[PDB]
């Protein structure tokens, strides 16, 4: 709704008349808006909310190396996807984290 | 043997019905698989003897002649070149049988291990190198699962 | 009014199509309801497994609890090169689940069968499993190694 | 309207097979005519020229097999009952109830549309020559022992359950439990103190057995 | 936070399964001697062999 | 508390390395209590080092009571456990 009186600016209301009249009465002032016959309408609009495709994978946007993976036995590869995270104290060095792209075997090298 | 469940044979027929799945019965897997590379170790040696043109002796032979040795007719050179390939002696295989049924046997775990201990420290030891937050490498963009 | 469901399950937060490296195209839901799905006409309730273990264990049962347990223990390790015997996640499934529902590792799920109120003591909540103890007159006996 | 209609018959279809399954592997005569039944044969013969399910004329006798009577003396037939009320009240349950007692049928399974009644937990405990699972529709449109994650579990006769508590020395209580109404006990139709020989497969380990007592 | 967190996964664990070890039939009890398992792995094997 | 007789045992002919770790001890604490031993010591003084050697040459005087789940047992003496 969201309608507000001209003399008062306090918010309009609908009250049920006599007669069943669904006026625009507002509260805290002398303010009185019926309908006759107007069709006092609200229209918001709505979001559609599309169709949304197959999730996949973006591996080629991750950062590859040149290592073999202990699985080297069953797959031959020489690529893995890794980031490096210092989880050990400032007196030791940095850790690396290691997923081979030939079978999806993940490990950390340290 | 593999009883039933009330304690009775089974009647070779429905030796693998799975219903009479036991204990022992990764003995038998194991068993199985050590007759399996045997297996295809001398179907590797067969395989090469019969493309040497001589008769690869897959199946033990049955007839009258079953005496005689079969790599007489073979004139010294194609025996000889089998050897240098493929020479599985006997007690070869004996000694990777005894190898493997001595680890085997050795594998069993013991009586009296404090075996619930050593899985909580192998669990939990490997969950203190691990970060609490969830480190996913650049590029995934898939749900975060935990 | 525009927040009412029209179509659809009412546990799932959103459902989304992925790829497993092929010509497959696998929906996988965020959602807390795993019957409805497996019901919903056009999957497959035969391979359709969630990632909740109490989900599992109130759908399809204890067996396949410990089942689910195990595996997503082994996906969790599996996923930062934690090598690992199964045998200790097997162990730890059996722990979990051996009184016919799944116990967690939690003050609330350590009081399954122990009655060992010293070793509860011990782990967590020491003096109101004393005091319950000694109100009920338990006769724990002393067998636990705590 | 019609999608309606269309998806109740299926599922009405896929429970009806499913309760087929449970009867055939808890021991029974039933076999794959009747398993195995086409969403359209199931119209042909359990839906009315107006379309509308019926869940009446479907519901049927199961007799033990020779097998099953064999293994176990003491089980009588299996009448399998479809409700229509999405709300059940105490008049049907009375009515199945004697049903049960006038057919002398050791047992008698209720799968009812929506929902039980609350009073129906002081009303069905009480039958001693025979007893009633109580089953909803939903919860058997796919029967879980067909699942990947689903080991076969095998009840054990009474001979079997002493057996296996001879050869490993051991009372119930040492036993590893299955509680009752699990989602499998239930289609097994299990009781306290029966044993199950559970089937499991492990990748390094191979396939082995496990045993579980209902309590 | 590794070293806030170690000592904790580990001391849960150890308070579930301090007390299960193996019998001389083979079987994995808790102390009160219920069958846990009635072959460790459904194969009798130590992963440490 | 009945036996299971010699002739037939369900339980494993190896000695396991809890089993030898406490005869190890055991023999050793009896040796430190002044027992008399089996073994030329060729000048070893230490208690736990001449029970490993009597153990080498299989000659200490104890036997393995191992009890099973059901409360019974079966006796294996230390020369008959092989190692
Ligand atoms: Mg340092
Ligand atoms: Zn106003
Ligand atoms: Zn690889």
């Amino acid at each position: 709704m969201l309608s507000f009186c001209p003399s008062c600016n306090n918010m309009l209301l609908i009250t049920s008349g006599d007669s069943g009249v669904y006026t625009l009465a507002c509260r805290s002032c002398p303010y009185e808006f019926p309908i006759e016959g107007i069709e006092i309408y609200d229209r918001k609009k709505l979001p559609r909310k599309e169709v949304d495709d197959v999730l996949g994978g973006g591996w080629d946007n991750v950062d590859q190396t040149k290592t073999q993976c202990p699985n080297y036995d069953t797959c031959g590869g020489e690529s893995a996807y890794f980031f490096q995270l210092q989880i050990r104290s400032a007196d030791e060095p940095m850790t690396t984290f290691y997923k081979c792209v030939n079978c999806g075997h993940r490990w950390k090298e340290n | 043997v593999r009883y039933d469940n009330s304690g009775c044979l089974v009647k070779r027929e429905d030796l693998n019905k799975a219903e009479y799945v036991d204990q022992y019965d990764a003995e038998r897997d194991f068993y199985h698989s050590l007759r399996e590379y045997i297996n295809g170790k001398a179907t590797a040696l067969a395989n090469l003897r019969k493309s040497r043109g001589m008769l690869g002796l897959l199946e033990p032979p049955a007839k009258e002649l079953q005496g005689i040795d079969p790599d007489e007719t073979v004139p010294d050179n194609v025996k000889t070149s089998v050897s240098q390939l493929y020479r599985i002696s006997e007690k070869s295989v004996r000694k990777f049988l005894e190898i493997a049924l001595f680890k085997y046997r050795k594998a069993r775990l013991e009586p009296g291990t404090a075996i619930g201990a050593i899985g909580a420290q192998s669990i939990g030891e490997p969950g203190t190198q691990m970060t609490l937050k969830t480190f996913h490498f650049a590029g995934v963009a898939s749900m975060n699962v935990t | 009014l525009p927040d009412v469901v029209v179509k659809g399950l009412p546990d799932i937060s959103r459902a989304v199509i992925n790829i497993r490296d092929d010509g497959k195209r696998e929906l996988l839901v965020e959602g807390y309801g795993l019957r409805d799905v497996m019901c919903t006409d056009g999957v497959i309730g035969s391979r359709t497994t969630t990632n909740h273990v109490l989900e599992v264990f109130s759908v399809l049962g204890i067996e396949a609890a410990r089942y689910s347990i195990i595996r997503e223990i082994n996906y969790t390790m599996s996923n930062h090169g934690m090598s690992v015997d199964p045998r200790h996640i097997q162990l730890l499934g059996d722990v979990m689940t051996y009184k016919g529902e799944v116990l967690g590792i939690t003050r609330f799920g350590l009081s399954k069968m122990r009655d060992s109120v010293l070793q509860l003591a011990s782990f967590e909540k020491t003096t109101d499993h004393l005091f319950d103890a000694a109100f009920y007159m338990k006769k724990d006996a002393v067998e636990g190694v705590s | 309207m019609d999608q309606e209609n269309e998806r109740n018959i299926s599922r009405l279809w896929r429970a009806f097979r499913t309760v087929k399954e449970m009867v055939k592997d808890r021991g029974y005569f039933i076999t794959q005519e009747e398993v195995e039944l086409p969403l359209e044969d199931f119209k042909a013969k359990y839906c009315d020229s107006m379309g509308r399910p019926q869940r009446k004329m479907m519901s049927f006798q199961a007799n033990p097999t020779e097998e099953s009577i064999s293994k176990f003396p003491d089980m009588g037939s299996l009448w399998v009952e479809f409700c229509d009320e999405p709300s059940v009240g105490v008049k049907t349950m009375k009515t199945f109830v004697i049903h049960i007692q006038e057919k002398n049928f050791q047992t008698g399974i209720f799968v009812y549309q929506n929902n039980i009644t609350p009073s129906a937990m002081k009303l069905v405990p009480s039958i001693p020559p025979a007893t009633i699972e109580t089953f909803n529709e939903a919860a058997l449109v796919v029967n879980i022992t067909h699942h990947e994650l689903v080991p076969k579990h095998i009840r054990l006769s009474s001979d079997e359950k002493r057996e296996l508590l001879k050869r490993y020395r051991l009372k119930e209580s040492q036993l590893p439990r299955i509680q009752r109404a699990d989602p499998v006990a239930l289609y097994l139709g299990l009781k306290r103190g029966e044993v199950v020989k559970i089937i499991r497969k492990s990748e390094t380990s191979g396939r082995y057995a496990s045993y579980r007592i209902c309590m | 936070v590794k070293t806030a967190e170690t000592g904790y996964m580990s001391r849960r664990l150890m308070k579930s399964l301090e007390d299960l070890s193996c019998q001389y039939d083979n079987t994995v009890r808790t102390s009160a001697n219920g069958i846990v398992q009635f072959t460790y792995g459904g194969d009798g094997l130590d992963p440490l062999e | 508390e009945k036996a299971i007789p010699k002739d037939q045992r369900a339980t494993t002919p190896y000695m396991t390395k809890y089993e030898r770790a406490r005869i190890l001890g055991t023999r050793a604490l009896q040796i430190s209590m002044n027992a008399p031993v089996f073994v030329d010591l060729e000048g070893e003084t230490d208690p736990l080092r001449i029970a490993m050697k009597e153990l080498a040459e299989k000659k200490i005087p104890l036997v393995i009571r191992r009890y099973l789940p059901d409360g019974s047992f079966e006796d294996w003496s230390v020369e008959e456990l092989i190692v």
